[PDB]
């Protein structure tokens, strides 16, 4: 919370920036070898571990 | 044709029957309040089957 007194600037939890990389990441933007659209994809899928981890200890599916 | 012949009543399908006889058990099971009290709270748990079996079906959380 320190962390957040010293920062004027503050990034909203609970996955609301999580979803806008993974999608907004949309491919081919690494196209060269896919390779980065690959791991810009492995990337992405590692975002999502809070509304992962989340929705597999709450309700419901970490999935769905 | 036979069952609809036998008895003529058209009875909703799921867990419409099921929870609802478990709680009149249960309710059974607040009045009575017998030592019976417990086997229908052990039979009115039977009910749950197709519930449970269909949240299988479904693929979805019965715990809600």
């Amino acid at each position: 919370v320190k962390n957040a007194i010293d920062d004027g600037c503050v990034v909203p939890g609970a996955g609301a920036v999580e979803v806008a990389m993974a999608e907004a990441l949309i491919k081919h933007k690494p196209s060269v070898k896919g390779r980065a659209q690959l791991g810009v994809q492995a990337f992405a899928d590692a975002l999502l571990i809070i509304p992962k981890v989340l929705a597999q200890n709450s309700g419901f599916d970490l999935q769905e | 044709c036979r069952n609809v012949l036998l008895d003529p009543q058209l009875v909703p399908g799921g867990g419409a029957s099921e929870m609802a006889v478990a709680h009149a058990l249960t309710e059974k099971s607040k009045a009575m309040t017998g030592v019976e009290q417990w086997p229908y709270r052990a039979v009115a748990q039977a009910l749950e089957v197709i519930p449970r079996t269909l949240i299988q079906n479904c693929g979805a959380s019965t715990i809600r």
